[PDB]
């Protein structure tokens, strides 16, 4: 060494500058969800129709569907989406804990609502419908399932982002990190939306 | 490089004399062990 | 000339087919007089060479011609409008949607054959009060009242609220031209009525396609639920003889296998056909009752056997 | 000052950044593509038991040849140890000139043994042929140290 | 006042350089590199195997294969010539020179095109991978439609593995799609605005949108048809809505697939014009629009490949795909704008583009010839339509991508190539290419539908699958030169010192050395209109540059 | 920027249009009814230039004008100091070997290699994610 | 029909185009100069050819001929 030559704030840079530039990740986690969307979009077409075929009294005989577990677990999500921006606002502000705190209950009743949703899951296959036995239970176990591995893949993003405060100097760059996953799970969460509106409410 | 985080805990932070005086002590005590292992180095070859 | 200009077709033989070729060779016709004019442009845009006595000097350097560009983006747009308007109404001629056909046939459509109909007849010079079965339609509902377990399910079926293996779309008759693997079905058609075609496959997507007729559909395996109008008419069939009809989707392996005839009789020979097989007949016999060669003439029943160096 | 005659154009900085005719070429070197890939191979991968960048220069020299030649050694980008060999097929002369830490290392009986064998391969008109044995056997001459 | 050059420049390399560098890749320009040498491998692979689907149609018996390998192999032909060759390489040439085109430094997220290239080659080894199974592979074809993919249906596991090498590939080309619109959007050169960027990464900001669009519906329906195979789980159940559940949001990635195949090589060929024809490209902006105009509706237009279902809603598909028909041919009619009045010079890539030029105009006939619904009546899955889309998109991935390598080739290995060779390749990949398609309209027309094994020596047309065979062999040996002249390119062939090695080359990409720096970039040009390459190499050009860019 | 906002605005507005004309001219005009195929997929691609325009929208307004945007700008007005991009790196290789893992078990349906390939690309993510993060060994 | 004429033609029509095509293609003198003659005067510009071996002005010695 004589001091450095990449005399910065950290090996982390932000991703290349936000006062008159364009967050970078910001915009690739930005054009990410919108093709998740799409995903979403084949996800939601699979379902709009088999029920345009099911006529009369179309959710099946043994779908007591639940909705008094559903809402309580979407009231969850979608106070947890504030929870997680006053996490983002604690981070615009530089202090990690402010951050860790938020998102740590964040995570807490994410995993509450991915455990709902596996109780959910439970008691609507033991005593009701299964993936290979109705159209409408397959569709109702991959367009809310595969959103159940969207979000425990948001709590995977969760729990990694908090190892990564653990370790690290908070840059700018982890801000970025942090808006980056805080506003997938805010997308994870408005298609949970959708798809509540859609499965229990509109049918 | 960027190696500094919050040395509170995993939720809260302790207070900011605490921080400094547990960075400076890790800071010195890693320039101390590269210092005696460089002059050990040194002692080996001069 | 008309034959090589409309980049060889099989002339039609019904008047849905002869229309849609006179619209093809309009099409090829408008296609090669845009084609020509612009191989005209590249062939003779490559007369603009690097000369050997250009300096060094660049040239016309234009770009950014925007009466040109509005002058050809507004003649395609014409093109293609008058391109769509007979589009559009060659699209109204290809089921004209008759409640009074002459003869239906019931072209269900299995696991690499076909079976042939005969759901219902009737002439309009006054013949065939004939109809179809219907008997065989029996169901899977499964409308058990319990299941696997003890109490309250009553569980109704996945589809519907019946099994996907249900068999009801599936219409049978009592006349069948079945088609096995080693004699290729033979649906014979009277010459000039008019010839609903109701399809329907018991397992999978193929295509009823006649190379003569100029028209094809998709056997979709419930085309009612599935949206699929797969019905329709054909208009007349003037040209008598026999017509080759090819398979053409994907069904799997025995592909190219799933060949048929739609031969084209006179109607005193499609009389004396049904006549002679509801007193009940095989195929071949009731050919052979109507004086016409009962195999199929137009395509042989090509080999059971895998290749040419398996051992037989 | 002149750029290349024609389309180029010095940039930001220093790099001069040139064209070349779609059809044409860049290095415009008048031997094949092949022997001097041969004859890189004998100046680098059979030259490196030598230690020392074996210019060569196949330039017009015409002048005192020995002092034009050590003045255009001085370009050789490590002149201490260079040993540069000069060709002039205007003026049909060989002309091996040493760096200064190339000294005594096997080359005193190799320089003349160099200029000999390259001698006997251009009267026989082959330039890059005579440039080949002349820097294997200066590469055989030159020890390393 | 003399340099000291080498008399060669490296010609292998040191030993030990690249595979290490091979496993931790970073830069753009070593994936794209990787993009183009391992997608060229696929396509020797589909190739041979056209070969023996080429091999099988000459006789009309069963002679040299069986019938289900195949219906295996126009499938992995298929996926390996569309997923594994095409939309490969429409990224291929992103890493190779859109970041030298912008004036980025590297690719915007520099490990995950790492990832996007691993991800695809995972994908593509783990599809090819049914051969290794015994009962093959994928024996329903590239369409894949679901009464047929259903596990009662093609129970094997290559279909399995096929599914799920689609779902890799997909991700790895969405992981492309995303870094590549960041880089256009937010990594690029001070000077140049949202206009003047070159042709090719605007069409890989378009792109790379109609990527997004597409290919996680692919992941969507595919992930639906691996549930419904392995769960059996009822959603493509034919009985229930689930064969226009294929159909519709298939071809919903389908079509959209096909235009990001097309889109990025029209813009390879937009750029081999200009330097070309030694002037602008003719109407830039209207490019600049009509690259938007066809891409949108692209979107819009998905269900032209159902008109033999009847089941979809026919007048407005067929009036947009008229209308996605206009905008290519304003796109074309600016490129021959382009070559117009110029000073033509036809030096290997551009005679690629000239190639692509012929096929893709009479592969667009049969385009407005094919999507009018009573044309298409008679022509769906026949040959007219497999001879439509070799004569086009043939014309657009292979014509424009040896245009794309004999043109971006000099300036991503440093090193010419053999234009003699490179001209006999042109010209038997054309001949033989045209060889064994235009017969194959007239194939097609009198019948013979697609995805057969064999015919009938009663049914006739037995010489046009034999000229058909004459020219496909024509072109199966038409990649020995390309390959000799690569292989003889990059550790021989000559080497170029100075930037421009095309002439009057513009675009922001040229003005830098020929291997470029790691980063791109020793001196950026002072960026003032489309051609900034071309206004820092012809300084003294620049007012008539101007002064005669608006008349026409 | 701007543009790019003006880009996904011309492309919601024609996904917009393209959506809705294509419901209802499904409502009528069809077989059976509502195709809900092709409709609720382009309200959703309508979806997806929404939030990509929409976000390059929010930027586009809560920023000036970019020296890297203007036209006429010199080179010297926005040279500064970019941020980090990633040198060498051997996870990418890795995530694809546990991706392609998790499909090959998705595939030939083995479920221990599905929850294997998925605990591989949890690792392998983790080891992408955190590569210029791991501070110096404490010892 | 006949296999051995389609065999021979698809086997063969290849290879003779492609021999034809590469006897017109590969016969041209390709963009590479000619080699330098000796008798001619030496018209290219000054070429010095250094090595790069060891990678990272006072005289040495000297040695003549004339051919
Ligand atoms: C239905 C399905 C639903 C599933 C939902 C989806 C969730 C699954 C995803 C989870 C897996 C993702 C990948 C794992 C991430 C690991 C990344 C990493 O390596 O971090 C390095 C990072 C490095 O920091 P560093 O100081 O710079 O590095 C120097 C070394 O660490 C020097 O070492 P050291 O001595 O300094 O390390 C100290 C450590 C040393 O101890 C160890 O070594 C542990 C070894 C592993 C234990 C497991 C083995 C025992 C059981 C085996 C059973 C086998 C069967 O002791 C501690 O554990 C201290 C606690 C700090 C935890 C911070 C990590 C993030 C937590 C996220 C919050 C989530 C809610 C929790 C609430 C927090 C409190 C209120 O920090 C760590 O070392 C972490 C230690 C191990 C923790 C791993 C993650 C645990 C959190 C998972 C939560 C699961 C749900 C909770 C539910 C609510 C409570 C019951
Ligand atoms: C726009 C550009 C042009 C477009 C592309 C055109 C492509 C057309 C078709 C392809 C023909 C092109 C000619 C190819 C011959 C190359 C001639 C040349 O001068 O290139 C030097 C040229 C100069 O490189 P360099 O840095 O100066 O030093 C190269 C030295 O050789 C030092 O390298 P190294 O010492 O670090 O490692 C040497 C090793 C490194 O290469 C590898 O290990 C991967 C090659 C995979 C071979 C798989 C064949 C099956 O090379 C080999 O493996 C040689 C054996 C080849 C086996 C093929 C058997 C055929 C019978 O290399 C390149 O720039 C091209 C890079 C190619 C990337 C390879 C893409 C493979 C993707 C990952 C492979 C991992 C899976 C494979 C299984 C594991 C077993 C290996
Ligand atoms: C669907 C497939 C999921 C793919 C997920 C990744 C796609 C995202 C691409 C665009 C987003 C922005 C981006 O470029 O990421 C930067 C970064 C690229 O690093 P770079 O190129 O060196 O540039 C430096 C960074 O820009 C410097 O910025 P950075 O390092 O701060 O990155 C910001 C942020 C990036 O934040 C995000 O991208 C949002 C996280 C959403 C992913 C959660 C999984 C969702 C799908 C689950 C269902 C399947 O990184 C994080 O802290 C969170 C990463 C968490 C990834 C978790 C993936 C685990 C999947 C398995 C879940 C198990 C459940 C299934 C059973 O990519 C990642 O961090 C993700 C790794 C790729 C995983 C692919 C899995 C195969
Ligand atoms: C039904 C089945 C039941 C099974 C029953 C039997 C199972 C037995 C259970 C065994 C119980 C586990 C024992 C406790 C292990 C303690 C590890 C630890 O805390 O070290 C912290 C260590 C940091 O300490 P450090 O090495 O001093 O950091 C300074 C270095 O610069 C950092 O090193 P570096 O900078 O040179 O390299 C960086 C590298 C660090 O790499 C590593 O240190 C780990 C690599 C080990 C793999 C070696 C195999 C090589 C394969 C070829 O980064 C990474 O690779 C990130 C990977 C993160 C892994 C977390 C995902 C776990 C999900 C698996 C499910 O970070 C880790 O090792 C990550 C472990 C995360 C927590 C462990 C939880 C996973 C296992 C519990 C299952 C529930
Ligand atoms: C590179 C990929 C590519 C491209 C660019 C195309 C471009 C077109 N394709 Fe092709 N197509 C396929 C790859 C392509 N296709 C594939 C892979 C399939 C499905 C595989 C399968 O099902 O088996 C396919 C299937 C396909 C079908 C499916 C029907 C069927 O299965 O039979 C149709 C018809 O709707 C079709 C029509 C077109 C049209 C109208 C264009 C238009 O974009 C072309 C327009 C171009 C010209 C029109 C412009 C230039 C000409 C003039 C200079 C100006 C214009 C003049 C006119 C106004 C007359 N394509
Ligand atoms: C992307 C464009 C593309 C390309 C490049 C190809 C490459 C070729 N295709 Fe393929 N083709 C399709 C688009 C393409 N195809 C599509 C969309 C399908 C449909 C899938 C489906 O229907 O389900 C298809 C399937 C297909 C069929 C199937 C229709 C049927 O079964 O009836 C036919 C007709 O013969 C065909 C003709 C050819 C020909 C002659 C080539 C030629 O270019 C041949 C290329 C291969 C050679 C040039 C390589 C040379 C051989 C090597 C030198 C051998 C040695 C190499 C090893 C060392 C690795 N293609
Ligand atoms: C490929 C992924 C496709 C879709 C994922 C959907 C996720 C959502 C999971 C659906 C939950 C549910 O409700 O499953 C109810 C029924 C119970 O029926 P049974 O067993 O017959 O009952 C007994 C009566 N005697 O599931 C079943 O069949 C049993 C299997 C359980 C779910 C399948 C595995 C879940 C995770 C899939 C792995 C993803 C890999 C991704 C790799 C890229
Ligand atoms: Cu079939
Ligand atoms: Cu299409
Ligand atoms: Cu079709």
């Amino acid at each position: 060494m004589t001091s450095a030559v990449g005399t910065s704030g950290t090996a982390i840079t932000s991703r290349v500058h936000s006062l008159n530039r364009p967050n970078m990740v910001s915009v690739g986690t930005i054009v990410w969800l919108s093709s998740e969307l799409m995903f979403f979009a084949g996800l939601f077409a699979m379902y709009f129709t088999a029920r345009a075929q099911a006529g009369g009294a179309w959710p099946p005989e043994p779908t007591e569907l639940n909705l008094a577990l559903a809402v309580p677990v979407t009231l969850v999500l979608i106070a947890s989406s504030f929870t997680c921006q006053m996490g983002v606002f604690a981070a615009e502000r530089g202090d990690v804990f402010g951050l860790r705190r938020w998102y740590v209950i964040t995570f807490l009743m994410g995993l509450f609502f991915v455990l709902g949703q596996g109780y959910e899951y439970i008691h609507l296959v033991e005593h009701g419908t299964t993936i290979p036995g109705s159209a409408y239970g397959s569709v109702f176990y991959l367009a809310t399932g595969f959103h159940g591995l969207h979000v425990i893949g948001g709590l995977v993003a969760f729990v990694l982002l908090l190892a990564r405060t653990k370790m690290s100097k908070f840059t700018p760059a982890q801000a970025t990190a942090a808006i980056v996953v805080s506003y997938y799970w805010h997308f994870v969460d408005i298609v949970w939306i959708a798809l509540f509106a859609t499965i229990y409410f509109v049918r | 490089s960027g190696g500094a985080p919050g040395t509170g805990s995993f939720l809260f932070p302790d207070p900011a004399v605490e921080h400094e005086a547990l960075t400076e002590a890790a800071h010195a005590s890693e320039h101390k062990s590269l210092t005696a292992l460089k002059e050990h180095q040194d002692r080996i070859h001069g | 000339w008309s034959d090589a200009l409309a980049l060889g077709w099989p002339t039609g033989i019904t008047p849905e087919a002869k229309l849609n070729r006179e619209l093809w060779i309009g099409s090829v016709i408008a296609s090669f007089a845009v084609g020509a004019i612009v191989w005209g442009l590249i062939f003779w845009t490559s007369a603009f060479h690097r000369k050997k006595a250009t300096d060094t000097e660049l040239p016309r350097q234009f770009g950014y011609n925007m009466p040109l560009e509005l002058t050809l983006t507004v003649i395609p747009f014409l093109i293609i409008s008058v391109l769509f308007y007979f589009t559009v109404v060659v699209q109204e001629r290809m089921m004209h949607k008759d409640p009074n056909p002459e003869v239906v046939i019931d072209v269900t459509a299995f696991q690499w054959n076909w079976k042939f109909g005969y759901q219902k007849i009737a002439f309009a010079d006054g013949s065939f009060d004939y109809d179809g079965a219907d008997p065989e339609r029996k169901e899977a509902m499964t409308s058990r009242p319990e299941g696997k377990d003890e109490h309250g399910i009553e569980k109704v079926g996945p589809i519907r609220g019946m099994t996907p293996e249900d068999r009801t779309y599936l219409n049978f008759d009592k006349i069948e031209t079945l088609g096995t693997s080693s004699e290729i079905p033979v649906l014979v058609l009277p010459a000039g009525k008019r010839i609903e075609f109701v399809l329907n496959s018991a397992d999978v997507i193929h295509g009823f396609w006649v190379p003569e007729f100029l028209f094809k559909r998709d056997v979709l395996p419930e085309p009612k639920a599935n949206n699929s109008d797969n019905v329709f008419q054909v208009s007349e069939i003037q040209q008598t003889g026999a017509f080759v009809g090819r398979c053409t989707e994907m069904c799997g392996t025995f592909h190219a296998m799933m060949n048929f005839e739609v031969r084209v009789v006179e109607p005193n020979d499609f009389k004396a056909y049904i006549d002679q097989r509801n007193a009940g007949k095989t195929n071949a016999e009731a050919l052979a009752a109507i004086n016409q060669p009962p195999l199929a003439i137009t395509t042989e029943p090509f080999e059971s056997r895998r290749g040419e160096l398996v051992p037989q | 000052e002149l750029d290349l005659p024609y389309g180029s154009a010095l940039t930001s900085s220093g790099r001069i950044s040139a064209v070349t005719e779609p059809g044409e070429l860049s290095v415009h070197y008048p031997f094949p593509t092949m022997d001097l890939v041969v004859l890189d191979d004998a100046l680098k991968y059979g030259s490196r038991a030598a230690k020392a960048r074996f210019a060569v220069y196949i330039g017009p020299l015409g002048a005192d040849t020995a002092a034009t030649a050590r003045e255009i050694l001085a370009n050789v980008p490590t002149p201490e140890n260079a040993v540069l060999l000069a060709v002039s097929p205007d003026q049909r002369a060989i002309e091996v000139v040493y760096g200064a830490d190339v000294k005594g290392r096997g080359i005193e009986s190799a320089a003349p043994l160099g200029v000999s064998a390259a001698a006997a391969s251009f009267k026989e008109g082959n330039l890059i042929d005579g440039l080949i044995s002349a820097v294997r056997v200066m590469s055989a001459g030159v020890s390393p140290a | 006042e003399l340099e000291a050059r080498r008399p060669f420049p490296e010609r292998m390399g040191p030993k030990g350089n690249l595979i290490y560098k091979l496993i931790t890749t970073t830069d753009h320009k070593l994936i794209g590199i990787m993009y183009c040498v391992v997608c060229f491998a696929f396509f020797l692979v589909g190739g041979l195997m056209a070969l023996f689907m080429r091999t099988e149609l000459a006789m009309p018996g069963l002679q040299f294969l069986s019938n289900e390998q195949f219906n295996q192999l126009f499938t992995m032909h298929g996926t390996v010539m569309l997923l594994f060759y095409a939309t490969p390489i429409v990224f291929g040439f992103a890493n190779l020179v859109l970041p030298l085109q912008i004036g980025a430094p590297d690719v915007a997220f520099p490990r995950l095109n790492a990832l996007s290239f691993w991800l695809f080659l995972f994908g593509a080894l783990i599809a090819i991978a049914g051969f290794i199974t015994p009962g093959g592979a994928a024996d329903f074809g590239w369409t894949a439609y679901s009464p047929l993919t259903d596990a009662i249906h093609s129970p094997g596991a290559g279909g399995d593995l096929w599914i799920m090498g689609l779902a890799v590939g997909g991700l790895g080309t969405i992981l492309g799609g995303v870094n590549m619109i960041t880089t256009v959007v937010c990594m690029r050169a001070p000077g140049m605005t949202m206009f003047r960027m070159p042709i090719f990464t605007w069409n890989i900001l378009v792109t790379s949108i109609l990527v997004l669009i597409a290919f996680p519906i692919l992941t969507a329906a595919l992930f639906g048809l691996a549930a419904d195979r392995h769960l059996g789980a009822h959603i493509y159940d034919p009985a229930n809505g689930g064969v226009l559940l294929w159909q519709h949001l298939f071809w919903f990635f389908g079509h959209p697939e096909v235009y990001i195949i097309a889109l990025p090589f029209f813009g390879i060929v937009s750029e081999i014009f200009p330097v070309f024809s030694r002037k602008p490209i003719f109407g830039y902006t209207t490019l600049i629009y009509a690259t938007l105009a066809i891409a949108a509706l692209s979107v819009a237009v998905w269900a032209h490949h159902m008109y033999a279902t009847g089941a979809v809603l026919l007048p407005f598909f067929s009036f947009m795909t008229f209308l996605i028909a206009v905008p290519t041919g304003i796109k074309f009619f600016n490129w021959i704008g382009t070559m117009w009045k110029g000073q033509l010079t036809f030096e290997t890539p551009m005679l690629f583009s000239v190639g692509f030029l012929i096929t893709f105009l009479l592969g667009g006939l049969s385009g407005v010839l094919l999507a009018s619904p009573p044309l298409d009546f008679h022509v769906t899955d026949s040959y007219f339509v497999i001879a439509h889309f070799h004569y086009v998109l043939f014309g657009t991935i292979v014509f424009a991508t040896y245009a794309g390598i004999y043109f971006w080739f000099p300036k991503m290995t440093g090193r010419l190539l053999d234009e003699r060779l490179g001209k006999l390749h042109f010209w038997l990949t054309f001949i033989g290419f045209h060889t064994t398609f235009l017969v194959q309209h007239w194939l097609g027309d009198e019948g013979m539908p697609r995805r057969y094994a064999d015919y009938l020596p009663t049914d006739g047309f037995t010489t046009l699958n034999v000229i058909s065979t004459v020219g496909a062999f024509i072109l199966g040996v038409s990649m020995l030169p390309f390959v000799w002249n690569v292989f003889k390119s990059w550790r021989y062939g000559e080497p170029v010192t100075v930037d421009d090695p095309w002439g009057y080359g513009n675009s922001l990409e040229w003005a830098t050395s020929c291997p470029p720096p790691r980063h791109n970039f020793t001196e950026l040009p002072r960026i003032r209109s489309e051609r900034p390459a071309f206004e820092l190499h012809y300084p003294h050009m620049v007012e008539r540059m101007r002064a005669e860019a608006h008349v026409g | 920027m701007h543009i790019e906002a003006r880009l996904f605005e011309i492309l919601t507005a024609f996904f917009a249009l393209a959506a809705v004309v294509y419901a209802v001219l499904t409502a009528m005009f069809a077989t059976g009814g509502v195709e809900w195929a092709g409709t609720t997929a382009l309200v959703l691609t309508t979806g997806l230039t929404l939030i990509t325009g929409t976000f390059f929208r929010f930027v586009a307004r809560r920023l000036d004008t970019r020296p890297e945007d203007y036209e006429d700008a010199e080179i010297s007005d926005g040279a500064g100091e970019l941020g980090f991009f990633a040198p060498h790196s051997w996870w990418p290789i890795l995530i694809s070997l546990s991706f392609s893992t998790a499909a090959v078990g998705a595939a030939l349906w083995l479920p221990w290699l599905i929850a294997a390939g998925v605990a591989f690309v949890i690792t392998s993510v983790c080891g992408l994610v955190f590569e210029y993060y791991w501070g110096p060994e404490k010892h | 029909m006949s296999t051995a004429l389609t065999h021979g033609l698809i086997g063969g029509v290849p290879l003779v185009l492609f021999a034809v095509l590469a006897l017109i293609f590969l016969t041209r003198k390709g963009p590479h100069p000619d080699t330098y003659k000796m008798s001619d005067p030496w018209t290219h510009a000054p070429i010095l050819w250094a090595a790069e071996e060891p990678r990272e002005v006072v005289i040495g010695g000297g040695a003549s001929g004339k051919w």
